[PDB]
């Protein structure tokens, strides 16, 4: 280490890292910007937070640094600890956590020509608003927007990373290093470099460089674990219908019951959505709907019970039992007290017959009642299931990373 | 005073505090290590983790820093902050948060003698293996292993530190005065154990902390409500099979057991080396009531059985009407012109209409009266099976005791 | 150039200030003067009995090195400095629980002429306060923030009270201060007794540095309105409806079903409460022994209700109603409580005579079964009217030990003095 | 550069950040603090505490950190770590779980005319009084309070930069949006120094909440159990249905109470409308139950055990009926045994039929009483769903 | 001690941190590096992290830290502080949610030949990919990849002590066992330094579940509740009580599914074994639901209003014995009077009789249906519950 020993102190004498190397001033100072994602670990929903590891390497030239490896033994690259090395104070800006640095400052690999290279690993927590339109058929437009939290334009070039003629206008992903997410899949990947051009040319952060995830979530977990338990449940309530409108049928106690774990499922639901209130999620207008279904379902077994029990003492109605037979079939001395006691006893039973009679007519109203609804009420619930999962269905995401823009933000090859 | 600072200043020139006190090579520390406990703050059984707050009491003997009192106007002790000083690496090593080292940085008491005491404070959370089995009647035997990082016995050893009853105390200590007992633990035993290598680890100083858990709390909460339901249970087979409710009452009631076993998973343990005694009651109760359940059903349909479709088994009426009803005590109540010829054929067949009726009610009720007897019997065999069971498992949770001796 | 910048130079250059050694001869002790403002009551966290609080804790005593006579520095009175530069005391809280000792907040001294250092530093303190379950959510508690030196002894500070002065009479200041234009009121705690002690064990050696604290006591009283509203009344409501199964029908009222349900909740309330306490074995809650009565109480009902269907569903085929239970049951308490004619027509008689004799046993078995039903009836009347004031009285009971509970009139049992401002001790 | 090196040795040769950085110390230090909210990352409702993202922009005059731009290469403006100059210790009074002062220590912009500008950011978590009486459609008020902690106002003097808080750069939230916002400043006076004010700058930002999500989650399942609570009455006692309903009912409100409990702080300054609400159909319910209980006893009294009241059949049948409408209900032994059998069988269904006459009559006013009590019950719902909710929500559209 | 306060004085008068610790800068510098599982902390598959705690033992040659004894009163080997020495930059490539070095820096043994020991402590949140196929009898395979940052394989080469993981001081887990355990090391060309390799030592850990929580927590629960679905089939229609016991169990393993929802990571690999099985079982449930509604329709089918069909009779009646305990099925007027009275009551009965005849008939339908679902469902149960869980169960008790 004779040789690097050396060159190290030749270059620290007198180098100040608080100070940039600005040759002469009004000098600006290229920084090439480059992301390379290791892994998206999460996105949070609730918290709305993208948490990724990432390596960020930036790129700049020290003319301080600068050294003939022809007096140094042919020595041609030097590590040295990145805080004895001026450094861009580049950060996340969009940052939920208040982390706003890289995480192990690692050490920087200066070359002969004083070109600084450092690529720290990081661990951010990004701020994305999560969009829950669609949930969970729903794509998500995460961002990790960096800036110096020191220098202006005047004082540095935030630019992005340039290949052999090409820039690199996208997170980079290495196969020797990306662990695909077993939830969301990266559709969209570009990079872009934003600087307003009527802002001031003194504040620090107004030239940023911003990295744009568009990632599609993987539905089967939800389809397979949530939905489909939802929808068969919500099935049960239609089978009420069925069921006899007496005592022992129990419509209201299945019907009920089947409202209780459509409730339950609301509550599932809530957990893995955020509580804000740009719009309703699909799921919960699904499951808002199956549950004014049920309850409506309640109301007709409720109506149609008061119906067939219906007492013929207790009164009639010629115009009701009319239109169900119209609509049945689209459907489809002791002698003296001998002859006493007979007449009484036949009365008796003429009046039970009339009575039995007059609680059939009430029955078979009751039953056409309750034939009428099953349709309209099974409609309705395969009508509003069907919409909805078109309309989850039909979100796909975009075609191109951003609207207008022919361009793909994908790499050359 | 400037007396101090003189002094401060001679003891402090060309002193490493990165060099272990020996005099010569090969020379050891002799370590003193003494423990005591401000406050047993958790035993946290799902991350299987102890946390405290207690007083180290490290002693030992820097030959650099010794002084004579006469040449320094009678000082004869110094508090100096103890980064200033060479300390032990002294950590605990079977912490769980991946925090080693004391929570506050205070001044180490040198006397004039070369005399080193240092009681940091420290919180620590240090792990402990749970034993489930008979958790909330459960005792633990949490241990805080301390030991020097670095230094091997051959440069640090170390050694328990004697109270000033001195007679090699092997003890953690605790100030009565001011202790505030935890309201969920007792601690039986506190000894203090120093457990040398094998012939590759080093010495280490081991406090042990025997205690047990008061169960008041899953007593009131979890048990109680529990027998409640079981004795609910028992009474399903004393409902009559014309009520309607045997279905209703048993399926609730396991329900109910279902509810407290969900919401009882949020206090015990995760681990899987075992059962604890409180899930091995759940179980049986969710088994019995879901038996109970079964032969309801069985009751129902034994009581329900059309007789002009169901003809009894001659061995069926032996068992159930004759011979169990006396061993029962239920006692069945009883021991065992043209006008004028139409008129007489239409009697004739009412006559036959009623004694048909009659039949069938006869029929109808033998069918209810085993379904009866086997509701009784059914009624005493759960009661045995509740009774047996409840008590050999508060049986076996009461009789678990603590240890009368620290170290068997 | 600024006198600052000289009275700097003056005091640790000059004289060069060493912080490492107490302002005072090697046998005297300094003189720490402690207060404590509490400006909020953050929270009492019962699960983890942890008091979270927001106060600024004054710490003043006398360094005669720092002194300087203002007629030589410009008539500089004030003197603004970090508080890494001069010796500290190095207070902390005996008490925390989550191993912050120290203040939060490191701010600057003020140092005046005459020597006297004076440290306002602000700080969330998270100290350990065991909870008494006794009487929630109708319950007080006394919690304790313990301050003392680790670093020095009794020998070497002497920690004690603010002394404040009303009409050139000194006094102690023996209670947290509650600066009004810096203090939040806490919507579920009041203040009752905000107490002040130094503390001195005799039981500890004099090389302890234990053996002196001073202590700051906050004695607070829960505001229940919250849990009467939002758990109290409901779950009182649902236990009141067991009453009910009483009046229900032995035949269309589901008194089981509805019985149970009211367990259910009952259950759902106990389990859910038992997450806003600690499993502590000290006491059982109030809400909690409430909850324990009620569910026995409805097992109760339920057995009753299983018995009295019983007795409903009985027939003459099953069970014979003795005359005993029949006069007690039916007359007893309800009082308290509230040749062709002869051979061709043989078949005509036999059969009139047979279903006469058939409508006689079926009028016999119908009567059964109505005293049956009736007996049913009186057993569930007086069940209703001896189990509803046994549930009034130990509602009311357990309610009324909840209600009457109040801290005590004095900060410390047996202590007369009340610390309190008007009550001030001038000495 | 090379100048730059010097002038930053220049500068730091025999400069003391413990001084205050005035010329004369009689003056004192004139600091313009201004606030720029970034985001409003938390409003943590039972807990009190509110977290942001801010900026917190302090600009000042060091006098001894001045240069001629002549003699050194024209440099006008530098940057240099704010550790190595005196700052002021502005310090937030109502720091609730956080840090009181800055300490993430950026660097400061550092002109040759001495302005210093320092523009550090900050996670301040707050505590904010929340206002639970109008709660999901409520609006908080939430302060923080900024002022140097040691240095009273005559030897440091704090100025807001402007009026309202900087709002610029606020990535909007998804749960509250801010109606107001305004910084005030104020000279206290404090028990520990009586004889000097004290200096601060509250920034106060008032929110209203986005009920949607709770709306969505809470009263729309609230609200059809409440609707579902009226239909008891319609249902008939022949079904054996009525109470498995009720009580059905009644423990989906206690699970819906007791997660609105969970949603809400322990605070006893006010009681939330929702749980005004879930109180009032909890009563509604147990009332339900009550009576259903008396009509299912009602439709099971008998002759043989109860006599029809002269006030019953005075009101439920006759008066009622007047709003509503309805029906408004060779002698031998053998022989003569065959006679008295007859006799004894026309006995009984006569008496049978008296029974079962009597039996629908008690029937009739349970149907007359459930069909009051369905009017009743449903008007009732739907007054107590509008009173509760009807003053916010006009208040909140008339807004 | 003297002696090693003049050598540690000496050693560290001229010495550089910065640099490789090797005499000339063309060679590289050799790290043996090993692994030591102290404990297994958790395994969060929610989130797919593993917490461990580790010792990270470190042993390279340091050039210029070497001495004689004989100078320094036979002192052999020191302990010193690891800061002011160089060290490896020895970094978890797949850190999760932790610090990506070591952050505790202990003192390194150093020999009078420059041999440094280095072994930090760490608390390792790496990222496992967590396979739930299989799960609660899953077995997860969960590595560590270890290497140097910004050295390359050319100027520090690290070695693996040993082919396998240390696990003497390896306190057991009560939740996983470790299988198998082994380190391999890779040179790997990453694209942002093309020329150079850069090594890595990736140690692997491969953990059997023990699965008795969840057996006994979960899966007895559920077991129990779908054994009680097929008895609704047992139930008689009479009892009005087949919807309760139906609509219960499905309520409860609602529940449960909820409860192993919350229990399994969102991924989209692979569907559990625990959650196949619930889906099983509420598709039993419902389709047990399904044939009971139809079963309690047929039972109450009014023959009046119905009329058997040949086909259900030849079908359920005639064929399908099995076992057949069942039974398959002068002149007054007023003497005009009671003649006509009379035959009226004859003729109204013989109409009952066979009204009622043709209902048993119906009865009789239902109940055969009921015995032959009620066996096809009880088989059902056991052959699901053995073809989800019995293939894992043999291959874990053959392997």
């Amino acid at each position: 280490r004779n040789q690097e020993e050396r060159l190290l102190g030749d270059l620290m004498q007198g180098y100040n890292p608080h100070l940039r190397p600005a040759e002469h001033d009004s000098d600006v100072v290229n920084v090439s910007l480059k992301l390379t994602l290791t892994n998206l670990i999460s996105l949070n929903e609730r918290e709305e937070a993208l948490t990724t590891n990432v390596w960020i390497e930036m790129q700049w030239c020290d003319y301080r640094l600068r050294w003939d490896p022809r007096d140094y033994g042919g020595l041609w690259v030097l590590r040295v600890p990145s805080t004895m090395v001026w450094r861009p104070d580049i950060v996340l800006e969009n940052n939920v956590d208040g982390v706003f640095e890289v995480a192990l400052y690692c050490n920087v690999l200066v070359s002969p020509d004083g070109c600084v290279y450092w690529l720290p690993p990081a661990i951010f927590r990004s701020s994305c608003p999560v969009s829950v339109t669609f949930f969970p058929f729903d794509w998500q437009n995460c961002s990790l927007i960096f800036q110096s939290q020191t220098y202006s334009t005047n004082e540095i070039n935030l630019q992005l990373s340039q290949e052999d003629g090409q820039t690199i206008e996208w997170i980079f992903i290495d196969p020797e290093a990306f662990t695909e997410n077993g939830e969301w899949a990266i559709r969209h990947r570009p990079a872009k470099m934003l600087l307003d051009e009527a802002a001031p040319a003194e504040e620090a952060g107004h030239q940023k460089v911003v990295f744009y995830l568009l990632i599609q979530r993987k539905p089967l977990f939800y389809v397979i674990n949530i939905i489909a338990p939802c929808v068969l449940i919500s099935s049960v309530a239609i089978l009420i219908y069925f069921l006899p409108a007496k005592a022992g049928g129990q419509k209201c106690t299945v019907a009920i019951n089947v409202l209780l774990a459509q409730t339950v499922f609301l509550f599932l639901v809530a957990k893995k959505v955020p509580e804000t209130s740009q719009a309703v999620p699909l799921i919960s207008k699904y499951l808002t709907f199956l549950l004014v279904v049920t309850i409506l379902i309640v109301v007709n077994a409720v109506v149609v019970l008061n119906v067939s029990l219906r007492s013929p003492h207790t009164h009639s109605m010629a115009r009701g039992v009319r239109k169900v037979f119209l609509r049945l079939l689209p459907q489809l001395p002791a002698i003296q007290a001998c002859v006493e006691a007979c007449n009484l006893i036949a009365r008796a039973r003429h009046q039970q017959t009339h009575f039995d009679s007059g609680n059939k007519e009430w029955f078979l109203v009751g039953r056409v009642l309750d034939r009428v609804c099953f349709l309209a009420m099974l409609s309705l619930f395969v009508c509003g299931t069907a919409g909805i999962f078109l309309m989850a269905h039909y979100n796909r995401v975009p075609a191109l990373p951003f609207p207008g823009d022919p361009r793909s933000y994908l790499p050359s090859s | 005073s400037e007396a101090e600072g003189r002094l401060r200043e001679k003891l402090f020139s060309g002193y490493d505090s990165t060099v272990r006190p020996a005099r010569e090579v090969g020379d050891r520390v002799w370590v003193s290590i003494g423990l005591t406990l401000a406050q047993l703050i958790s035993l946290n059984e799902k991350d299987e983790e102890m946390s405290t707050k207690v007083y180290l009491d490290l002693e030992w003997t820097d030959y650099r820093l010794s002084w004579d009192p006469e040449e320094h106007e009678g000082i004869d002790s110094l508090r100096i902050s103890a980064e200033s000083v060479w300390l032990p690496d002294v950590v605990l090593l079977n912490n769980n948060d991946g925090n080693f080292d004391v929570a506050l940085d205070i001044n180490v008491v040198v006397s004039s003698d070369g005399s080193m005491r240092w009681q940091p404070p420290g919180i620590y959370r240090s792990s402990c293996s749970i034993q489930v089995t008979y958790f909330p009647f459960d005792w633990q035997n949490c241990t805080m292993v301390f030991s020097s990082y670095s230094y091997d016995s051959s440069e640090v050893s170390l050694q328990t530190g004697l109270s000033p009853e001195g007679q090699e105390r092997q003890e953690v200590y605790i100030h009565e005065g001011t202790f505030i007992e935890n309201g969920q633990w007792e601690i039986i035993h506190k000894p203090s154990r120093l457990i040398q290598p094998s012939v590759g680890r080093r010495e280490e100083v081991t406090f042990y902390l025997i205690i047990r858990r008061k169960p008041l709390f899953y007593l009131v909460n979890v048990i109680a409500p529990c027998i409640l339901i079981t004795l609910l249970a028992i009474f399903v087979f004393y409902l009559p099979p014309d009520a309607g409710e045997k279905m209703g009452l048993s399926i609730f009631a396991l329900l109910t057991l279902t509810v407290f076993l969900l919401l009882l998973a949020d206090k015990v343990p995760e681990t899987s080396l075992s059962v604890p005694i409180i899930i091995k009651y759940l179980m049986f109760t969710m088994v019995l009531v879901t038996f109970s359940v079964i032969l309801s059903v069985v009751v129902l349909n034994l009581h329900h059985r059309s007789p002009h479709t169901h003809q009894m088994p001659l061995w069926v009426r032996q068992i159930f009407i004759h011979k169990l009803p006396l061993y029962l005590g239920l006692k069945r109540p009883k021991p065992e012109p043209p006008e004028l010829r139409e008129v007489v054929s239409s009697i004739s067949y009412i006559a036959r209409q009623l004694q048909e009726q009659e039949d069938h009610d006869v029929l109808k009720e033998d069918w209810q009266f085993v379904a009866m007897v086997v509701d009784r019997l059914f009624l005493w065999t759960f009661i045995i099976f509740t009774s047996v069971g409840t008590l050999v498992i508060f049986l076996d949770a009461t009789y678990h005791l603590p240890p009368a001796d620290p170290f068997p | 150039l600024n006198e600052e910048e000289r009275l700097i130079r003056h005091l640790f250059e000059e004289k060069a200030y060493n912080k490492e050694l107490r302002p005072a001869a090697h046998k005297e002790s300094v003189e720490i003067s402690l207060a404590l403002t509490l400006s909020n009551l953050i929270s009492l966290k019962e699960v983890e009995e942890t008091l979270t609080t927001n106060v600024w804790i004054e710490q003043g005593w006398t360094d005669s090195r720092l002194q300087w006579d203002a007629e030589d520095f410009g008539n500089i009175s004030v003197l603004r400095l970090p508080a890494d530069m001069v010796w500290l005391p190095e207070i902390v809280l005996e008490n925390n629980n989550d191993g912050s000792f120290q203040i939060s907040y490191s701010c600057n001294v003020l140092i005046y002429p005459s020597g006297s250092v004076y440290w306002l530093p602000p700080a969330i303190f998270r100290s350990s306060c065991p909870i008494s379950v006794t009487y929630f959510p109708f319950d007080w508690q006394n919690c304790s923030l313990k301050f003392s030196s680790l670093k020095y002894t009794t020998k070497e500070i002497t920690l004690s009270l603010k002394q404040a002065e009303e009409d050139g009479r000194s006094y102690p200041v023996e209670w947290i201060i509650i600066d009004p234009e810096g203090f939040t009121e806490n919507g579920e705690w009041e203040i009752v007794h905000r107490p002040a002690r130094v503390n001195v064990d005799p039981s500890v050696p004099l090389d302890s540095p234990n053996r002196q604290d001073v202590t700051f006591y906050l004695i607070i009283r829960r505001k229940p309105l919250f849990y009467v509203i939002n758990i109290l009344v409901p779950c009182v409501l649902i236990s009141f409806m067991i009453n009910l199964v009483f009046y229900l029908p032995a035949d269309c009222g589901e008194k089981t079903s509805m019985a149970i349900s009211v367990l259910l909740a009952q259950s759902v309330f106990l389990l859910l409460i038992s997450k806003r306490l600690p499993a502590t074995s000290m006491a059982i809650p109030l809400i909690g022994k409430f909850l324990l009565f009620g569910m026995v109480l409805v097992t109760m009902v339920v057995v009753i209700c299983v018995i009295v269907l019983n007795i409903h569903f009985r027939t003459p085929s099953t069970h014979v109603l003795s005359e005993p239970v029949k006069k007690l049951f039916l007359e007893t308490l309800p009082e308290i409580l509230h040749q062709e004619l002869f051979s061709e027509l043989k078949p005509a008689v036999d059969g009139a005579n047979f279903i006469v004799n058939h409508m006689k046993d079926q009028n016999n078995y119908n009567e059964e079964k109505d005293c049956w039903n009736r007996v049913a009836r009186t057993v569930d009347r007086l069940c209703l009217f001896v189990v509803t004031p046994i549930m009034v009285v130990g509602t009311a009971w357990i309610f009324l030990q909840g209600a009457y509970n109040q801290p005590p009139p004095q900060p410390f049992p047996g202590d007369p003095f009340s610390y309190l401002e008007k009550d001030k001790r001038f000495i | 550069s090379e100048h730059e090196t010097r002038l930053v040795a220049k500068l730091f040769e025999d400069y003391n950040s413990v001084v205050r950085p005035v010329e004369d110390h009689r003056q004192a230090v004139e600091v313009t603090v201004g606030l720029q909210l970034i985001q409003l990352i938390n409003v943590d409702e039972v807990n009190q505490i509110v977290t942001t993202n801010v900026r917190l922009k302090q600009q000042w005059v060091d006098y001894n950190l001045k240069w001629n731009p002549d003699d050194y290469g024209g440099v006008k403006k530098i940057h240099i770590p704010s550790e190595k100059i005196w700052r002021p210790d502005l310090v937030l009074y109502n720091n609730a779980d956080g840090d009181f002062a800055i300490v993430k220590f950026t660097k400061v912009l550092l002109d040759y005319t001495g302005h210093i500008t320092w523009t550090p950011p900050a996670i301040f978590k707050s505590y904010c009084e929340i206002i639970v009486t109008h709660f999901p459609f409520d609006e908080q008020n939430c302060s923080m309070k900024l002022g140097t902690w040691t240095y009273d106002g005559s030897v440091v003097v704090i100025n807001p930069e402007s009026d309202q808080p900087d709002l610029s750069n606020f990535m909007e939230s998804g749960e509250w949006v801010i109606k107001e916002s305004r910084g005030w400043k104020h000279w206290v006076f404090y028990a520990c120094c009586p004889s000097t004010p004290y200096l601060d700058i509250t920034y106060h930002f008032v929110m209203q909440r986005l009920p949607l999500y709770f709306i969505v989650n809470v009263i729309i399942p609230c609200l059809l159990f409440s609707f579902l609570t009226g239909l008891v009455f319609y249902l008939p006692t022949d079904s054996g249905e009525k109470m498995t309903l009720s009580i059905s009912v009644l423990l989906s409100l206690t699970v819906f109470l007791l997660v609105i409990v969970e949603l809400i702080p322990s605070t006893s300054s006010a009681v939330p409308l929702i749980g005004k609400y879930m109180l009032f159909t909890m009563v509604f319910v147990i009332a339900s139950i009550i009576i259903t209980v008396i009509v299912i006893n009602t439709h099971h009294r008998s002759p043989s055990t109860h006599v029809m009241p002269e006030w019953v059949r005075k009101v439920f049948i006759d008066t009622i009926p007047n709003i509503m409408f309805f029906s408004t209900m060779i002698k031998h032994p053998e022989v003569k045994s065959a006679i008295e059998g007859i006799k004894y069988i026309a006995e009984t269904m006569k008496s049978d039929q008296e029974s079962n006459n009597a039996a629908e009559e008690w029937k009739y006013v349970a149907m007359v009483m459930d069909h009051i009590l369905l009017a009743v019950f449903m008007l009732v719902c739907i007054i107590g769903t509008l009173a509760v909710f009807a003053g916010r929500l006009i208040e909140l559209n008339q807004q």
